[PDB]
């Protein structure tokens, strides 16, 4: 049976080689993308649109938010030194929360957010918080309380930061699939991974591009530059192109309009910076906001232009987390990446 | 007070330092000074295993020294027949980002896992003959970097969440958790009796664990950067680590410190994988420079080079009978060396 | 045009026409009439003594239109025989009258297009070994190059075989007085097949420069086709399509214009069957040449004298791969080209086509950084030994 | 293509320079 | 603070591994040498086997 | 055993001066890129300054540029941070952080919460 089982071995092999050949065609025809974002980057909202047109954890965040305030206010009278409120006009705010708590399937009305937010600036309500050591309170309580103004919004999608505080994520990696002009894309974004990336990021050395989403107008912007500087110069990622989404242009526009100079104090060279003359502002926007957004772009290109060498490229894009044009930018960038990869094999560039 | 506990940690750290210098009055390079060198070890590629579409991240030899499983990040476990180069099974994985694979000593299962944070057990000798997922072990909160079977029903995993876990495969439950590392855990190696294992982490330290008691016995420092690779000496009384500081080191469990450092001035890249030959006279180490160096583990001289890969050497394994070395690479090839 | 085949036939009819004539002519019967004859140039009758025996210049001559009225003289002596030139038996004859009243410009071409085809043939067997040798270089791009390399080898090979037939037919035999073997070879199918393998090997070389352009075009058109299916299509286009007009050309010149061993394009409306499909491959590969260069300029402006230099190195490197050097002078048809323009056309199309195979091997095997890296990596490993 | 043009150039030219040889052989034949 | 809880655990781990029996290094090195000699002849990477018995021939 | 021990620090007046020191041990100091990283009360860790292996290449977070000076002594295995004209927004625990791997341009994770190759910190109070 030495030759009998050698013909069964080599025939099971060629069957696998046929399946491996169909595998190869599917693997080659798909573009793989890594989505890396800042904590408040707004990455997830961009995924939310790339998906609808697994971030469904919006309600769970609200659960812990509602469950947090209820314990704090219900413990006010329970404490042996009972805690008094700083403003008596917040009395009715406590009343409402004391009733609506411990009910199934709460809707979270804005009036609830009004009492919840208004109670948190109250010193007396906060006074019991430092005594939350003596009673039982959720770990991620003060984090979400400061963030209610973000959560009141209709379009709220939990950032990764938000998901780490709670124990919502069970999945190491999330995958999004989409198709632009009959070309398939596999977008990945890490879920339950620690903030140390230096080991698992080497897995993505052969992706078509890394989609790097920056929470523009935030330091958190110097932090994004250092992460991009680490990705750009990594030994294993210096043949990987980076698609750079400078995300919160709409919030960046508002702060420069108002006079919120967190940008200039964090970057003293913003004072002696002038908009490049070949800039293309969106007609109907402040000549100061086009300066602020082109300054952040010029920070990433300072890193990018050094040590590029034609191995990989940076594609900066001013974006907004609510845009259907974003998948097209990725598709166009990936076409340029693939064309340059092919042109470099023929030594045409 | 926290600051009082810190200053007690330093003096206990000085006491172990002093209790280790007490027994380190002779070096391994004095004991092994008259030992005649092994000679130029010249291995050649005997088999190149082609069929993976993307870089190979891990491999494991089966205990019969003929079948080996290899994981690539195109999403495939391939089980090869190294003698005839015929693929026995090709397993498509649910998550493509596999970072480790294990062959059961009984030969009936493989395991794999990666950035999905799950270790997946596959039944090879099933009812109707097609490989299917039998159990999925979830509970790690970081990527699964290494998995090693104890028997058909237990498996140890190391994870990016800085812990290792002992599993019961029949019920899918974590029988034990091994905490104590500060960086994430990159590799583990079982002792020949399987009652202990050692883990190497991204905090430049290695730890020895009692499998049945769940606690750390000894901690080994000396490396300067993240430890990528760990492997037990054939008798279970020593192990060798490979780190990003470009050196390999050898530690003895009973002297409770390191004995040997394997480094050269021209070697400035991290070690990805280590493995001993059957007798433990050679230490084989894969490198980021696309090469594998053979080290005379008793004299710390380089004895040879495995020089046939076009990309990073990612994994490395020696058969149980000691007949061949398998090297996996980011160029998507497996090479078998003699 | 006069074929050596046709000059012989007309002469043979001149034998028959006179061989019967010689026996028929009744004698003058007169005393001492010098005898009629045919001495393998022109045949005299009996000519009475004391006279010039005058014959029209023979009609089989190639230059027979040139001199419709002319005369070779032979003299009949008063004794009644043919007059004799001194120092031999050959009768006095006058070839002052029937005598007739380029090459060098056609040999410098042969000098410079043999050397080009020889240094291309050499460089392309070397470059095919390097591509076929190293396993790390096995990809579909290098499989297109290998097939293209085999077209230049076959084209350079078949031009050597053809130039050792043309030389044998005329330079060897006809300069050695073989009117028996030379004419017979022309009849052999072997003479036809060598100038039928030359048409196929030239056509298959244009259609593999077309596969190189088409393949590079699909790569840049962001079109990820099935790799398996297209490669069998590319082999069937480079090697298979040339049979779809070369073979229909062979049978047409076998039935209708089967003369002079197919070497001469005596009728130019059948030369279209080969020329026109090749102009399609040359035409299409020039539109790919412009679209590829238009893509390269778009890429160079983004990562902006320097762009002008990189564009020149890109355009000049791409030209041998696609064979677009002959769009300069390939839409000047053979029919319509005459005079110096039939040298310079033939110069820039023989001096460049011959060296084009060499330039492809240098640019796509010898200076290619994936080969120069694989050479050093195969030497640095050999420094271990 | 250039090859067929040049080949028909030399074949036409040699064929002729060989019909000149045939006439010369005839004149010299006897 | 939660940081004092991991400091107490760190100190308690440093007592369990300070009170262990460590042997003489040259003695521990002597057994590594002694193991590699008792198994030198059954190591095919050290001493190559004849091509008859090498299954990757 | 990689060990980083920050020195200097302590209470200082606004506009004052301080010089933090980092006594490193257990690794080849000259092979690694070194960083200063700080954690203000309430906020997370953030990068202040880095210096390359030789000491020629230097960078700073923008809010300290012109006021802080980083320097290393490769012979003495020491990192320095000269803090001139301190503002109360400089009150932080200051950590000396090593890049995880030698001979690299990239420097991952030094601002991570549980980064191994970081010191315990000196409290600077302005």
């Amino acid at each position: 049976d030495q030759r009998n089982e050698e013909k069964a071995q080599r025939e099971a092999n060629k069957k696998i080689e046929k399946q491996l050949q169909k595998d190869k065609q599917v693997y080659r025809a798909t573009h793989r993308l890594l989505l890396l974002g800042a904590g408040e980057s707004g990455k997830n909202t961009i995924v939310k649109q790339m998906r609808i047109l697994k971030a469904t954890k919006v309600q769970d965040i609200k659960n812990n938010l509602k469950e947090a305030i209820e314990t704090i206010v219900a413990a006010m009278s329970n404490l042996v030194p009972p805690v008094e409120l700083a403003n008596p006009e917040n009395q009715f705010r406590v009343d409402y929360i004391l009733s609506v708590m411990n009910v199934p399937d709460f809707d979270f009305p804005p009036e609830f957010y009004e009492h919840a937010k208004a109670l948190w600036e109250d010193e007396g309500v906060r006074a019991c918080y430092e005594r939350s050591n003596e009673y039982q309170l959720i770990d991620c309580a003060q984090y979400f309380l400061d963030k209610i103004d973000v959560i009141k919004q209709a379009d709220y999608v939990p950032s990764d930061q938000d998901l780490l505080r709670c124990r919502v994520l069970t999945s190491g990696i999330f995958e999004t699939k989409f198709q632009v002009d009959k070309v398939n894309f596999h977008m990945f974004d890490v879920g339950a991974q620690r903030d140390e990336r230096r080991k698992w990021i080497q897995c993505f050395n052969d992706v078509t591009a890394i989609i790097f989403v920056v929470a523009s107008s935030s330091n958190r912007l110097q932090a994004a530059l250092k992460l991009f500087d680490s990705i750009w110069n990594n030994k294993w990622l210096r043949d990987t192109s980076v698609i750079l989404f400078l995300n919160k242009q709409d919030l960046l526009a508002e702060k420069v309009l108002a006079g919120k100079s967190k940008i200039e104090d964090y970057f003293p060279e913003f004072a002696r910076y002038t908009t490049p003359e070949d800039a293309t502002p969106e007609p109907g926007e402040d000549p100061r906001v086009t300066r602020a957004k082109y300054f952040i772009r010029d920070e990433f290109l300072r890193i990018s232009t050094a040590s590029g060498d034609g191995r990989h490229y940076c594609y900066p894009h001013f974006t907004c987390s609510v845009d259907t044009e974003n998948i097209r930018r990725v598709f166009n960038d990936c076409r340029d990446i693939i064309q340059r990869m092919h042109l470099r094999q023929y030594e045409l560039l | 007070e926290l600051d009082q506990l810190r200053q007690e940690a330093e003096q206990l750290k000085n006491q172990i330092r002093d209790a280790r210098k007490a027994c380190a009055d002779a070096t391994l390079s004095q004991i092994t000074n008259n030992i005649d060198p092994v000679g130029r070890i010249q291995m050649r590629t005997r088999r190149t295993l082609r069929g993976h579409l993307a870089k190979i991240y891990a491999m494991h030899w089966g205990t019969d020294s003929r079948l080996l499983v290899s994981a690539s990040q195109d999403g495939k476990l391939i089980i090869w027949d190294s003698y005839t180069t015929n693929k026995v099974h090709a397993i498509p994985l649910r998550s493509s980002w596999v970072m480790t694979c294990a062959y059961a000593p009984s030969g009936n299962y493989v395991a794999c896992g990666g950035l999905d944070n799950i270790c997946s057990i596959y039944n090879l000798k099933t009812r109707e003959g097609n490989v299917r997922v039998s159990r999925e072990l979830a509970g790690h909160t970081g990527y699964l970097s290494c998995c090693r079977f104890l028997d058909d029903n237990q498996i140890v995993t190391s994870s990016g969440d800085t812990t290792c876990a002992l599993w019961d495969i029949e019920t899918g439950q974590q029988t034990t958790t091994f905490t104590g590392h500060t960086g994430d855990v990159m590799s583990l190696s079982l002792a020949p009796d399987t009652r202990l294992f050692v883990s190497g982490a991204c905090d430049a330290s290695a730890k020895l664990w009692d499998v049945r008691e769940g606690m750390c016995r000894q901690t080994f420092t000396g490396h300067e950067s993240d430890i990528n690779a760990i492997c037990f000496f054939p008798n279970g009384n020593a192990f060798a680590t490979g780190s990003d500081d470009a050196t390999c080191r050898l530690f003895d469990l009973r002297a409770d410190q390191e004995l040997m450092t394997y480094s050269h001035d021209n070697i400035i890249c991290g070690i990805t994988s280590v493995s001993f030959s059957k007798s433990g006279r050679l230490l084989l180490a894969g490198y980021d420079d696309f090469n594998c160096n053979v080290w005379d583990a008793l004299k710390a001289d380089r004895a040879g080079v495995l020089a046939g890969h076009d990309n990073r050497v990612s994994c490395l394994g020696v058969t149980d009978d000691g007949m061949a070395v398998a090297t996996g690479s980011w160029d998507s090839f497996l090479k078998i060396w003699n | 045009t006069v074929s050596l085949w046709e000059t012989v036939q007309k002469w043979r009819e001149y034998r028959r026409q006179c061989q019967r004539s010689l026996t028929e002519d009744p004698p003058p019967a007169t005393d001492l009439f010098c005898n009629r004859t045919f001495d393998e140039y022109a045949c005299w009758p009996d000519g009475e003594p004391g006279s010039f025996v005058n014959v029209s210049c023979p009609w089989y001559l190639p230059w027979a239109s040139s001199v419709p009225q002319g005369h070779v003289y032979r003299f009949c002596t008063a004794e009644g025989l043919w007059l004799q030139k001194d120092n031999s038996s050959l009768p006095w004859r006058d070839l002052s009258e029937c005598e007739e009243s380029p090459e060098e410009q056609l040999l410098f071409l042969y000098i410079i297009y043999t050397v080009g085809y020889a240094l291309s043939f050499s460089a392309l067997v070397i470059a095919s070994a390097i591509l076929l040798g190293f396993r790390h270089l096995h990809c579909t791009r290098n499989y297109i190059h290998l097939n293209l390399f085999a077209s230049f080898i076959l084209r350079a090979l078949s031009v050597f075989i053809k130039d050792a037939a043309l030389k044998w037919m005329y330079s060897t035999a006809a300069q050695q007085h073989q009117w028996d073997g030379l004419l017979s070879y022309q009849d052999s199918l072997s003479c036809r097949l060598v100038f039928l393998l030359m048409q196929y090997c030239v056509a298959a070389n244009y259609y593999w420069l077309l596969v190189e352009g088409v393949y590079l075009y699909t790569l840049l058109a962001f079109s990820v086709f099935s790799e398996q299916w297209i490669f069998r299509l590319y082999v069937s286009i480079g090697w298979g399509v040339p049979l779809l007009f070369v073979v229909p050309w062979g049978i047409v010149k076998y039935l209708y214009e089967d003369e002079g061993c197919w070497t001469r394009n005596s009728n130019m409306n059948y030369w279209l069957i080969i020329r026109l499909p090749i102009l399609f491959a040359i035409g299409v590969n020039f539109l790919i040449f412009v679209r590829v260069i238009c893509i390269v300029v778009s890429k160079l402006k983004a990562n902006l004298t320097d762009i002008k230099c990189r564009l020149a190195k890109s355009t000049l490197t791409l030209i041998p791969l696609l064979g677009t050097h002959e769009v300069i002078f390939a839409f000047v048809m053979d029919e319509h080209a005459r005079g110096t323009l039939r040298f310079i056309k033939l110069f820039t199309e023989l001096s460049f086509t011959s060296f084009q195979g060499l330039m492809v091997a240098i640019l796509y095997c010898f200076v290619n950084n994936e080969v120069q890296l694989e050479f050093r990596k195969s030497w640095e490993r050999w420094r271990l030994e | 293509h250039a090859e067929g043009t040049f080949t028909s150039d030399v074949s036409s030219y040699l064929e002729g320079q060989a019909a000149k040889e045939f006439i010369a052989w005839l004149v010299k034949a006897r | 603070t939660a940081s004092i809880a991991q400091a107490r655990k760190l100190v308690e781990q440093l007592k369990m591994e300070a009170n262990i029996d460590r042997i003489k290094v040259s003695k521990a090195a002597a057994d590594l040498m002694a193991y590699c000699e008792a198994h030198a002849k059954e190591d095919p990477l050290l001493t190559p086997v004849p091509a008859s018995e090498n299954p990757f021939r | 055993q990689v060990q980083l021990q920050e020195s200097g620090g302590g209470l200082v007046q606004p506009g004052g001066s301080l010089r933090l020191s980092c006594a490193a041990s257990g690794f080849t100091f000259s092979n690694y890129k070194m960083n200063w990283v700080r954690q203000a009360p309430g906020k997370g860790l953030e990068w202040v300054s880095d210096i390359s292996q030789s000491g020629a290449s230097i960078s700073y977070t923008g809010s300290v540029k012109g006021r802080f000076t980083i320097s290393r002594d490769n012979a003495k295995n020491t990192l320095y941070l000269q803090m001139n004209s301190l503002k109360p927004e400089d009150t932080a625990v200051y950590y000396c952080a090593r890049c995880p791997a030698p001979f690299t341009r990239d420097c991952f994770d030094v601002t991570s919460t549980t980064y191994a190759y970081r010191g315990q910190g000196t409290q600077v109070t302005v």
